[PDB]
């Protein structure tokens, strides 16, 4: 019992770093697809 | 800008099965069709749904075809509205895709009207309480979880579970004598498992070519891109919402495999600049699927009796998308990887299953009883199993040997050889009774039948097939016996 | 119908039921958190609200209502104010969206988002609120001003708890005055039609529409409305604690907004933490709960039980949103599947139920009554729980805890009176010589009839059950009062003894193939009639 809940709590600790992990890539690579386009504003009138 | 009709754009860009379209008049409003009107030297014409506006110009699209071949500055032309689909009897015995055209070669089909395949579900007035029980045939859901007409029915379960085999036994069972229409709608499944289904309906003359056809099939499977798994549940459902309002007939809906739809969502999420969810889904996953489930009901015009099948990833149950499905449903039917593995078949787990018109007041009183004592007999045998592991069947009471004879009886006795999976057990299906099955249970519940012998009630069909089984095992073990002795 | 003050940009983006504007000609600003109008057509408004004012000027929209109408490029105008709905007297019995819109079936305003009592404005719960089931109300007392979770799997019957404690509640506001009744308000979230039409029906048929208001914010609906559906229930529910009257509202269910939540802040590009959810979940269902209180003598001394309910996935109570509900609510109880399938229903998990109020929230009789059936409780799970793959010993406490068992089981709520006289009887060992089997049976005969009347026995001048009236009397006075116990016992004993005597007598001399049949229906028959 007591390696068994030490195996559990250690595996929901793994699932839940990597789901977070997986997501924060995912987020990532949509973040750097993004491209900055040309800024429309009166660069003079500064 | 009312009238978008014929409205010009431009392919601005191609990423997978999403495609961006410039217009300068301005984007058409969204879920708006889009034909590619450019000669790519295509095999197919090319068809995109607008899903998103980027821009007050810009709107990104997702195609029902292959984009192969398709280039960037391509005219693309607006349908002037939603996709349609052709709806009405004239579309009885016919087989159509997502887009609506029929693909089984058999000619023209003389179409009178066309409906938008996005529409607007019905509102809390236009619901209608219809609770009446529907017999099915099969022992286990005619008892544990009984099926209401005009409901939303779910067969859960894995890969190879059984929920094909259970839908061609109730389309066999309720289908061939049914009052009204039938809409299957086939989503990212086999191509095989269609056409299997096609030949039977046309071998039990449910589709009468020469005659009249009482059923439609709409196919979108895993060979098509994801746009149209997205949407052939689209079109199925607005032909039995057809069926429904205008007609006013009582209509069924089969859909195998609604996760199909949430998956292809889930596929063009990611290219759609959408932020993942926990597993991986789209973070729309609730409402899709909600808006979807919500137009398939029973209105004060007509009824829907749904049933759907829904596939568990990896047997997890609790992964979102088999979990989001359950509140939207009246009848769930949870099937079991081991209890198939020890032969029962169908391998419906009953302490997993649920029935909302499972009340005394819907069904009879003598249903509802039998119904609970079974679950709290089977139970009870789970619980009693973990100390036969550990001490043994001797160690237990006579109390307790008795609810084990009779739990391992209605296990066994829930078992049913259905007449579409001769092939698979080589015997013919049985039906049984509503009346017969609770007289039955009612009867192994209070012992009745504590000296027929365990092995009687496996796939077999009512009490009289048990007696006719339990003859049959007792002569054979006579002959054996003489065998032995003259040996 | 929001009125509207001036344009503060056009509609650029639409991603599902999320939608992005830019400034106007001078950038106008919007104030955030605040109700803007989309004119989708000449004579049509699409309401939305603010959620986002990004640097650039651009603005991040959640979508409320026809969103079907909304398209890129279209106008928008603001209304420069909060959330408001309809409150008051005027709403009771009534379908209301989470925007104030009345839903056909077949007074004042309210902010929606408002700060909760601060520590000085409350005062400790003492004051009881029955769900009418002897099991909740014995070892999870409920107080007005608590949040208590009902947390459960799929199948359990957290739904119909929270039903019935909503019905057992109108026998009580038509006996006492409006003072004191209780005004409920149920929330569906992210629901079928079909169920709030279920549920409306039900409510009807016994006659709690009139004491009741439902808030409903089905599936189809935009993640937004369903995102506001607690916030709108409370705000409907403030209006009668701010006025000395007691609310309940009821969430059914936080597991959904949650989900809602998630799906806006995702689509906004917000940064997602634990599951995908973002980093206001705990915030958000923290600020929605905290708004329940029971206020202080100097405020009127209203209060607002709230009953959040939650789903559990193969029992797993490590999910982040459970977590998150169970660390706010003041206790918690958990429907076990296992005990819902073996026939306990409700199906109350008494060892994994806790209540941090306690005590303080019963009544004299019940909370003298609980303390000592709680101890009998415990000694009968110990010593079963050292007997199970052996012969039990039938002693006191077994004897005693078997029938408490057996008595907690009903499908209706039970009046105060039945529930308590059932668990004194119980308590004090007049149902030792009763099977477990015939205690149903026994409780059905001790509530709705009257053996010592039958059969011309009864001396007791003024204690008998067919006297609903005595209540309040017992509430007042304790069981274990001269000006009551007297005659109690003496009805009990009698009871018992004519019980014995003349029916669990008959029952044992059964043997037959039609009698035991009719013998088993009418115990099924009583376990769901009282
Ligand atoms: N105390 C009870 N006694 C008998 N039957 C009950 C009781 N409570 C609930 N039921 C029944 O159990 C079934 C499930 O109840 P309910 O609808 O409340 O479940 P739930 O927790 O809301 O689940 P869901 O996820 O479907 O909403 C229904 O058929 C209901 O009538
Ligand atoms: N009633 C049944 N009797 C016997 N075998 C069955 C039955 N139902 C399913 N099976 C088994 O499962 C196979 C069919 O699986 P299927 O119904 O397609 O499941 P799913 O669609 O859930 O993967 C059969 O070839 C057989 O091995
Ligand atoms: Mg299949
Ligand atoms: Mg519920």
């Amino acid at each position: 019992q007591q390696r068994t809940s030490s195996l559990y709590n250690k595996t929901r600790q793994f699932g839940i770093t990597a789901a977070l992990i997986e997501i924060l890539s995912a987020m990532s690579s949509l973040e750097g697809n993004a491209m900055k386009g040309v800024r429309r504003n009166k660069f003079w009138e500064g | 800008v009312a009238d978008h009709k014929g409205r010009v754009g431009h392919v601005s860009q191609v990423i997978g099965a999403v495609v961006d379209v410039h217009f300068a008049d301005g984007v058409p409003p969204v879920l708006t069709a889009l034909d590619v009107v450019d000669k790519l030297g295509r095999d197919e014409p090319l068809t995109l749904e607008i899903v998103q506006h980027l821009d007050a110009h810009t709107g990104r699209c997702i195609a029902m075809q292959t984009t192969d071949l398709l280039k960037l500055k391509a005219k693309v032309v607006s349908t002037g509205g939603n996709i349609s689909v052709p709806v009405g009897r004239e579309t009885l015995g016919r087989i159509f895709n997502v887009l609506g055209d029929a693909i089984d070669q058999r000619g023209p089909v003389g179409e009178k009207l066309r409906m938008p395949i996005h529409a607007v579900a019905p509102k809390l007035a236009d619901q209608a309480a219809e609770d009446a029980v529907l017999t099915t045939g099969i022992k286990v859901i005619d008892l544990i979880l009984p099926y209401c007409k005009g409901g939303k029915i779910g067969l859960f379960g894995g890969a190879g579970v059984g929920k094909t085999v259970i839908i061609m036994e109730l389309i066999n069972n309720v289908a061939k004598g049914h009052g009204g229409f039938s809409v299957f709608a086939g989503v990212g499944e086999r191509t095989r498992e269609g056409t299997d289904l096609y030949l039977e309906m046309m071998q039990s003359k449910v589709i009468d070519l020469k005659g009249e056809s009482k059923c439609v099939l709409v196919y979108g499977q895993m060979n098509e891109p994801p746009g149209a798994r997205a949407r052939v549940a689209q079109s199925a459902l607005t032909m039995a919402e057809y069926f429904r309002d205008v007609e006013g007939q009582d209509v069924l809906l089969f859909i195998d495999n609604i996760f199909r739809f949430t998956q292809a969502n889930s596929e063009v999420s990611a290219l759609l600049g959408r932020i993942p969810a926990a597993v991986g889904y789209q973070p729309t996953l609730a409402e899709d699927l909600g808006q979807l489930q919500e137009r398939i009901t029973s209105t004060t015009k007509g009824s829907i009796t749904s049933v759907q099948a829904v596939y568990v990833p990896a047997d997890d149950i609790t992964d979102p998308a088999p979990a989001t499905t359950f509140s939207h449903l009246d009848a769930t039917t949870v099937l079991d990887r081991a209890v198939a593995e020890s032969g029962i078949y169908p391998a419906v787990n009953p302490l997993e299953c649920a029935s909302r018109i499972m009340d005394p007041d819907v069904i009879s009183v003598d249903h509802y009883n039998v119904a609970q004592d079974v679950v709290q007999m089977l139970t009870k045998y789970r619980e009693l199993q973990d100390i036969i592991a550990v001490l043994g069947i001797d160690e237990l009471s006579e109390e307790d040997k008795l609810i084990v004879d009779r739990a391992r009886k209605l296990v066994k006795f829930l078992s049913q050889p259905f007449q579409v999976a001769e092939v698979f057990t080589g015997m013919t299906g049985h039906y049984v009774q509503l009346d017969d099955t609770i007289d039955s249970f009612s009867g192994l519940l209070m012992g009745t039948y504590d000296q027929v012998p365990e092995m009687a009630f496996y796939m077999v069909g009512g009490i009289n097939s048990v007696l006719e089984k339990a003859k049959k095992m007792a002569e054979e073990a006579a002959e054996l016996e003489k065998m032995r002795r003259a040996r | 119908f929001f009125k509207t003050t001036e344009m503060i940009g056009y509609v650029h983006s639409i991603d599902g039921t999320i939608a992005t504007l830019i400034p106007a000609p001078g950038n106008p600003g919007v104030a955030y958190n605040t109700i803007i109008q989309i004119q989708v057509s000449p004579t049509t408004f699409a309401a939305g609200l603010v959620f986002n004012l990004e640097k650039d000027g651009r603005i991040g929209i959640i979508l409320m209502d026809n969103i079907t109408e909304v398209q890129s490029g279209q106008k928008v105008m603001a209304t420069g104010q909060l959330l408001h709905i309809p409150v008051g007297a005027g709403v009771l019995g009534k379908v209301v969206n989470p925007l104030g819109h009345e839903v056909p079936v077949g007074s004042t305003l309210g902010k929606v988002d408002t700060g909760a009592p601060n520590i000085v404005s409350r005062s400790p719960v003492n004051y009881n609120l029955l769900t009418g089931f002897k099991a909740v109300d014995t070892m999870i007392p409920i107080g007005r001003g608590q949040r208590e979770l009902i947390v459960g799997d799929r199948q359990t019957g957290k739904t119909s708890i929270a039903v019935s404690t909503i019905i057992n509640q109108v026998r009580i506001n038509q006996q006492i005055l409006s003072k004191n009744a209780v005004i409920s308000i149920y929330v569906s979230i992210g629901q079928r039609c079909s169920n709030v039409a279920r549920i409306h029906r039900l409510l009807q048929s016994y006659g709690a529409l009139r004491y009741t208001t439902v808030m409903a914010a089905t599936a189809a609906e935009p993640a937004g409305l369903q995102y506001l559906a607690p916030y709108a229930g409370v705000t409907m529910g403030e209006y009668f604690m701010n006025r000395g009257r007691h609310c309940l509202c009821v969430y059914d269910d936080l597991s959904k907004q949650a989900v809602a939540y998630r799906q806006i802040s995702l689509l906004l590009r917000r940064p997602p933490g634990r599951e995908a959810y973002p980093g206001d979940v705990f915030y958000l269902h923290s600020r929605l709960l905290e708004r329940a209180a029971m206020l202080s003598p100097g405020k009127g001394g209203g209060s607002v039980t709230a009953l959040p309910i939650v789903e559990t996935l193969s029992n797993d109570v490590t999910a982040y949103i459970v977590t998150n509900v169970i660390s706010i609510t003041d206790g918690q109880i958990y429907l076990d599947t296992k005990l819902f399938t073996g026939g306990q229903r409700p199906a109350v998990n008494i060892g994994l139920s806790v209540s941090r109020v306690g005590s303080s929230a019963q009544n004299a009789a019940m909370k003298g009554v609980a303390g000592k059936l709680k101890g009998i409780l415990a000694e009968y799970r110990k010593l079963a729980a050292d007997s199970v793959g052996g012969q039990q010993v039938q002693t006191i406490p077994m004897i005693r805890g078997a029938r408490f068992v057996a008595l907690f089981n009903q499908k209706q709520p039970s009046y105060f009176m039945n529930a308590i006289v059932s668990l004194y009887a119980c308590l004090n060992g007049y149902l030792d010589d009763v099977k477990v089997q015939y205690v149903k049976f026994y409780e059905y005969l001790l509530v709705h009839r009257d053996l010592g009347i039958m059969y011309g026995t009864a001396k007791n001048k003024f204690f008998y059950m067919y006297v609903q009236e005595l209540n309040y009397l017992i509430r007042f006075f304790t069981l274990n009062s001269p000006i009551l116990h007297g005659e109690l016992e003496e009805m009990l004993k009698q009871h018992t003894h004519l019980f014995l005597q003349h029916y669990q007598s008959k029952m044992n001399a059964i043997k037959s193939e039609k009698d035991v049949k009719a013998l088993k229906n009418l115990l099924y028959s009583c376990k769901r009639a009282v």
